[PDB]
């Protein structure tokens, strides 16, 4: 039954029964990568 | 300062008992005197009553955090 702190108004010209919230956070890590080359045995083409 | 008013109003009221009626200076000072005693009171009672049931909350206002001013403020 999570919350954030309520983004919504506390004036409340109406009040809905449940409006319970959860926050999806996005953080950045570059990570990257290298190599990992293979061939395709299906109808030729190496260096995939 | 309340002395200078009252004794004129008092001397008028007990005058018919003595079969007399107050002179022009006594009734003039009596009315002007009691008016000066009420002068400070009528100044302090002046100020407009709170805003009506329907009044904007404005958008020139910065963060009022309320909608409607009813008899709220």
């Amino acid at each position: 039954i999570p919350s954030f702190q309520n983004p919504n108004d506390w004036v409340f010209p109406w009040l809905t029964q449940d409006t319970i919230q959860i926050a999806e956070f996005y953080e950045v890590v570059e990570k990257k990568e290298t190599a990992f080359i293979y061939q395709d045995p299906v109808t030729g083409e190496p260096v995939s | 300062s309340a002395v200078s008013a009252v004794f004129h109003n008092l001397a008028c009221r007990i005058a018919p008992d003595y079969a007399l009626e107050a002179t022009a200076k006594i009734i003039a000072t009596a009315k002007y005197g009691k008016e000066l005693l009420y002068k400070q009171t009528a100044i302090s009672r002046a100020k407009r009553a709170p805003y009506p049931s329907r009044m904007p909350t404005g958008s020139g206002n910065s963060f009022p955090n309320l909608n409607e001013w009813h008899y709220f403020p």
